[PDB]
């Protein structure tokens, strides 16, 4: 209810002036669920990389965070195998810093910013963090790596 | 390399175990790293084989378990495993930490010493199992000398209280010494140190501290909790009035404060008699400086229990009295004049408080309302149906006129009972002088009437007594 | 009519302060022979937006939790006390937001907590 309220201008608005390097409509396949899609940012290994989302919308959301995950998936510290998203901002007060003030557009924008600065201090992958940690080159070459291997056409 | 471990524990302890333990004497650290990279269930069950092939009878395996133990806590805290692996970690060696003997947990008592003090503990988790080592020290009488382990705790609590805490770890730095036996001098230093630390604190953190603090409190220390937190938020409040001359904010504190401490004496029908006794002006009559507005606020958030109600109402009235009494002679006599610095009195306090009163202070209104009506019944004009008898009297009905007036202009929710209670004592009674409830009734009437079209029935039924009424009266 | 009608407003605790306190010092000056909105425009001592805007959407009044205006007939009507945000919420979403809040303690038929865009004191009556 508050849900399509949210959804109905969060559509139109991510439609018409999404953030930059993201795109996001409703998954013509689900109708329920929505497809998101975040250009390989800038300076990353993720460049050439055009990574599909799936975006989950709770029946109580403006209140309830929505729920991504990573379709295409990534070699990321914080971002698992399956594409989980170990974020505060999806995750409820105190644990997390869920509030209506944010949205999807700003969700997404940090996912992005994530994407090109990984968290060491909140690791889904521990040894692609220590990894990210200590030898740099080598988890940016497996990164690009995955990238060019799935992400890529 | 694990395999042959599970294989050696499979079936029995300290006889191939030990054997194979005295094989692999290094590289446990890195070998734990990639255990807790892969799965930590496996470095669980290389901890039970440790811990069953390594018994402390034998002062091989103590080392094998001081080395490991200085392990697991840099690792916990820094490498950023799994929540279950954690927790499993530390259940494991709360589990293993009784079977040592004094001074192997006393140098571990000083390794977490010096590294809350200086070690940027990045987690802090490793402190859960610190009050487990002080209860095997304490309980352990294979007796050291430097001694009783008992006093070996004494002397390392008593070194971490003198030494200096993390800004952020203060919290856990109390929620251990929560679980301890602890004896008057041990929880009086513990709070001592937690005490001075408000002084480098934002002030969103200050609540659950103080939670913390009275909960602890319960064991023995009770009255210095309470005058540190008076002393602070006295000095708090007066350099904001400074600063006048975030209050939301600091409103919203003080509140929240209060409630911990209703739910504290809630529970302690003692609390409340040692802060009434901290409290009490009347020791012989002499003004303390003891009061302010969040002393008093937390009486009238307090008032509203069943048992210290009448003896606080009480309590703040005779003291007003004495205020004015102090008050008359000092503008009656210049000599007196000369010497005193005015203080903030009484009444100007109350008033203050009403003003800070406006936010969300709704357990402080319902004793205020009963306090300017009881102030009103109990010195209003009788004798006539002077100023030594009268002024104290008429300043304090006066008084019981100005919290209600300043009241009913902002608190939407206890209008219709100001109302009616007026209304009641007015009516019936019928004998006694009601001009001052009157004068009230008059003002209140004046500076806001579409109030009381909200406020209505009363006043309608109050009509069907005019009949009986006395005619002067009702003409006023 | 033209007899004072039972009135009361809606909005923040920092706008709808001082109308109330005008209107409580001007009341006495109600002249029911004028007009209605004639004796309004000098007891609240302002002019009104005379349709200055009325219906188009700059984005100004709307909920800020369900983002819509006349949520079920309701009202974005429920304000922040802060002049920084001054963002208006519902009823209903701004209920339901502070209940599962944890710093959200309720007394009679109040909800305190934090104005969700600023994090400032927020009181929600029911
Ligand atoms: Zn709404
Ligand atoms: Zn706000």
């Amino acid at each position: 209810m508050q849900r399509a309220s949210r959804l109905k201008r969060e559509l139109h608005m991510l439609a018409t002036e999404p953030p930059p390097g993201i795109t996001c409509w409703q998954d013509k396949d689900q109708m329920d669920d929505l497809r998101a899609q975040i250009l390989g940012g800038a300076n990353t290994p993720y460049e050439k990389g055009v990574f599909k989302l799936e975006v989950i919308i709770p029946e109580r959301y403006p209140f309830e965070p929505p729920q991504i995950r990573f379709l295409t998936p990534i070699y990321h510290p914080n971002i698992d195998s399956a594409g989980r998203i170990c974020l505060d901002v999806l995750k409820l007060p105190p644990k997390g810093a869920w509030r209506p003030s944010l949205n999807i557009a700003t969700v997404l924008t940090s996912i992005q910013l994530l994407m090109s600065e990984p968290n060491p201090d909140d690791p889904l992958m521990a040894d692609i963090s220590s990894e990210f940690k200590y030898n740099k080159p080598a988890f940016l070459k497996n990164a690009r790596q995955w990238t060019e291997k799935h992400a890529r056409q | 390399m694990d395999q042959k471990i599970l294989s050696l524990a499979a079936e029995k302890t300290a006889d191939k175990l030990q054997e194979f333990l005295q094989t692999l004497r290094e590289g446990d650290l890195t070998n734990l790293l990639q255990n807790q990279a892969v799965k930590g269930k496996v470095a669980g069950a290389l901890l039970r084989a440790i811990f069953k092939g390594s018994p402390c009878s034998e002062e091989a395996g103590t080392l094998r378990r001081r080395k490991i133990y200085t392990c697991c806590i840099q690792l916990v805290e820094s490498g950023d495993l799994q929540k279950e692996i954690v927790s499993e970690i530390i259940g494991l060696l709360m589990l293993e930490a009784h079977h040592f003997p004094g001074p192997l947990l006393v140098e571990l008592a000083n390794e977490f010493i010096s590294a809350v003090r200086e070690g940027s503990l990045v987690n802090g988790k490793s402190l859960e199992l610190l009050p487990i080592i002080l209860t095997a020290l304490a309980t352990k009488k294979e007796n050291l000398a430097y001694l009783s382990g008992e006093e070996c705790k004494k002397q390392l609590i008593n070194t971490l209280c003198s030494g200096r805490w993390d800004q952020q770890y203060v919290i856990q730095l109390t929620s251990m010494f929560k679980d301890v036996p602890l004896t008057a001098e041990e929880v009086e230093f513990v709070v001592e140190k937690a005490l001075s630390m408000f002084s480098k604190m934002n002030l969103q953190e200050i609540p659950p501290l103080v939670y913390q603090l009275l909960v602890l409190s319960s064991k023995g220390s009770r009255k210095s909790v309470l005058e540190g937190i008076i002393a602070f938020f006295s000095a708090l409040d007066k350099q904001h009035n400074e600063e006048q001359s975030p209050s939301g904010e600091l409103r919203h504190v003080e509140g929240t404060i209060i409630l911990h401490i209703v739910f504290a004496i809630k529970l302690d029908y003692e609390l409340g008699r040692e802060l009434v006794k901290h409290l009490k002006v009347g020791q012989q009559g002499d003004s303390n400086n003891n009061l302010s507005p969040f002393s008093i606020a937390l009486l009238l958030s307090v008032t509203r229990i069943q048992r210290f109600q009448d003896q606080v109402l009480d309590l703040l009235k005779t003291s007003v009295v004495k205020s004015f009494k102090d008050l008359q002679l000092l503008q009656g006599s210049k000599f007196l004049q000369n010497l005193v610095p005015h203080r903030s009195y009484v009444s100007t306090m109350i008033l203050e408080v009403v003003k800070n009163s406006v936010h969300s202070w709704d357990h402080v209104t319902q004793g205020l309302v009963e306090l300017g009506f009881i102030l009103m019944d109990s010195y209003g004009p009788k004798k006539v149906l002077p100023s030594l008898s009268r002024m104290p009297n008429q300043h304090a009905c006066k008084l019981g006129a100005n919290i209600l007036l300043e009241t009913f202009k902002i608190h939407e929710m206890i209008r219709q009972e100001i109302l009616e209670q007026v209304l009641n004592r007015v009516v019936t009674r019928a004998s006694s002088p009601i001009s001052h409830f009157l004068d009230l009734l008059s003002n209140i009437v004046m500076y806001a009437p579409l109030v009381l079209q909200s406020c209505s029935s009363k006043v309608t039924e109050a009509f069907d007594y005019l009949s009986f009424l006395p005619l002067q009266t009702v003409q006023r | 009519p033209t007899m004072l009608p039972e009135c009361f407003f809606l909005g923040a605790d920092h706008v709808v302060k001082p109308l109330g306190i005008k209107l409580s010092r001007n009341i006495h000056l109600w002249d029911p022979e004028n007009s209605v909105l004639q004796n309004l425009k000098d007891v609240l001592e302002i002019d009104f937006p005379a349709r200055a805007i009325l219906e188009k959407s700059d984005f100004t009044m709307d909920c800020g939790i369900c983002y819509a205006y006349q949520l079920d007939g309701t009202i974005p009507d429920q304000v922040c006390d802060n002049s920084q945000c001054g963002q208006p919420f519902h009823q209903i979403c701004l209920y339901e937001w502070l209940r599962g809040l944890l710093t959200s303690r309720q007394s009679f038929n109040i909800i305190f907590g934090e104005c969700p865009y600023c994090s400032k004191p927020i009181t929600l009556k029911m």
